């Protein structure tokens, strides 16, 4: 914002906020795998016991 | 007594109701999802 235009530097802002979101959106994938993988083991353990 | 028993509560039924809301509110998400702007000018591709 300090050194342009708002009408140009609102695309420059949405790129950079869309890309940050996609960053969250494959960490929360990659969180529900792994949770996926735990609960097997939990039930399993659950098993065991 | 079982009969009564699964009848008297609400909240045996759980888990195949949670299934069907989820398949449901997910269809939804998706159908409300396309109203967004992504940063273009309208939401409505003709108009564009």
């Amino acid at each position: 914002f300090s050194r342009l235009d708002k009408v140009e530097a609102e695309v420059q802002i949405d790129r950079l906020i869309t890309g940050r979101l996609q960053s969250l959106q494959t960490y929360v994938t990659q969180q529900l795998i792994r949770a996926a993988e735990i609960r097997a083991s939990a039930n399993l353990a659950a098993t065991k016991m | 007594k079982i009969q009564d028993s699964l009848s008297s509560t609400a909240s045996a039924l759980g888990k195949l109701q949670d299934v069907v809301n989820h398949n449901a509110q997910a269809l939804n998400t998706l159908v409300k999802q396309l109203s967004s702007k992504f940063g273009a000018i309208s939401s409505v591709l003709n108009d564009i």
